[PDB]
């Protein structure tokens, strides 16, 4: 009958890059989901396969709180059946996704005047990600028939680029913190309720 | 490092055609590849994007009529055009996008034309005169492109002006070619324009007087 550590994910001081997203595993606790959604602090709080208000009266075997940072333009892609550089090469939601996507603008916390290049995304990859695939390989992307052997140049580029977050960027070019709550099923016993 | 476009030609309105883009120096399946067309005398218009991962995007003017595909071992990018219209008449390029590093490799392209037009024949009418004087030849009502206009079978070149063709209301091209010569040499020199329209098997030598 312990309360869930949702505060530890949502209110975490530093978040992750989107290609290297986190999976805090939630287990054995009570979650007041209605405390989270009435927060009215989110520019995006869009579930799928379940209702936000009916969520309090429910249970699951495991809740997975995935959290990362992207731009506001790409928030649309944190959804089932999306394309784009984030949806394809960084974080992919299944077409049978049954959780919630939550996002809020982070330009105050996550942007430095000289430019904050701490956050990153994956720009080059030979094929799309499987659902919930995390790819942290920094291997020089090969574009030609000629292999790279860890030496940049023509047809041989670093697979990762950097977000350029400045407080004067456009609102879409601004950083948005995303938290993705994935819900499983029963058959196996449940540990998270409300 | 090349991008070689094929497939372009003439299509009636409502018909379909497929363009090819043969590559060497880059491998197509690993790259972002773009189709970008250019109508005559217009600017660059983005048409079709295709991710390394196969994700596709299309511009609204061609959404539903165009399909972008590739083929790994043949290293050839394609573009299937369906239900073609007159606006799609353009030169079509394929390029390798590096997103941040822009598009660093382009192809000279293949030309696409759309029209329920036929072929007819370029009628050559004289532009006769009556310090300096001017005479010319009016090449009118031929289609499709293009025509070659020389003067005196190539001898006279100084002062020649061959105009770019204009497309008349009938769906028919037409241009003029002129030359300024000294006003005195009107009675002594013979001026004949040489016109050739290879599509319609049409060559004409018209004397201007
Ligand atoms: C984050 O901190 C604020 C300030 O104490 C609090 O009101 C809010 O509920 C916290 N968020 C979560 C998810 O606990």
């Amino acid at each position: 009958t312990n309360l869930c550590p949702f505060g530890e994910v949502f209110n975490a001081t530093r978040f992750a890059s989107v290609y290297a997203w986190n999976r805090k595993r939630i287990s054995n606790c009570v979650a007041d989901y209605s405390v989270l959604y009435n927060s009215a602090s989110f520019s995006t709080f869009k579930c799928y396969g379940v209702s936000p208000t009916k969520l309090n009266d429910l249970c699951f075997t495991n809740v997975y709180a995935d959290s990362f940072v992207i731009r506001g333009d790409e928030v649309r892609q944190i959804a089932p059946g999306q394309t784009g550089k984030i949806a394809d090469y960084n974080y992919k939601l299944p077409d049978d996704f049954t959780g919630c996507v939550i996002a809020w603008n982070s330009n105050n916390l996550d942007s430095k005047v000289g430019g904050n290049y701490n956050y990153l995304y994956r720009l080059f990859r030979k094929s799309n990600l499987k659902p919930f695939e995390r790819d942290i390989s920094t291997e020089i992307y090969q574009a030609g028939s000629t292999p790279c052997n860890g030496v940049e140049g023509f047809n041989c580029y670093f697979p990762l680029q950097s977000y350029g977050f400045q407080p004067t960027n456009g609102v879409g070019y601004q950083p948005y913190r995303v938290v993705v709550l994935s819900f499983e099923l029963l058959h196996a016993p449940a540990t998270v309720c409300g | 490092v090349q991008l070689v476009e094929s497939g372009g030609g003439l299509v009636q309105p409502g018909g379909s055609l497929r363009l090819s883009c043969a590559a060497s120096g880059i491998t197509v399946s690993s790259n972002y590849m773009n189709w970008v067309r250019q109508a005559p005398g217009k600017g660059l218009e983005w048409v079709s994007l295709i991710y390394s991962g196969g994700s596709t995007y299309y511009a609204d003017s061609v959404k539903g009529r165009f399909t972008i595909s590739r083929d790994n071992s043949k290293n050839t990018l394609y573009l299937q055009m369906n239900s073609l219209r007159a606006e799609d008449t353009a030169v079509y390029h394929c390029a390798r996008d590096l997103v941040v590093y822009g598009m660093d490799v382009w192809g000279q392209g293949t030309t696409v034309t759309v029209s329920s037009a036929s072929t007819k024949g370029p009628s050559v009418f004289p532009l006769a005169p009556s310090g300096t004087a001017a005479l010319g030849c009016l090449v009118k009502d031929y289609f499709p492109e293009p025509v070659t206009v020389s003067w005196n079978s190539g001898a006279l070149t100084s002062g020649v002006h061959t105009f770019p063709a204009v497309l008349q209301s009938s769906g028919l091209y037409s241009l003029s070619s002129v030359v300024t010569v000294p006003s005195s040499s009107l009675g002594t020199q013979t001026y004949i324009c040489n016109v050739n329209h290879k599509p319609s098997n049409t060559k004409v030598d018209k004397k201007v007087e």
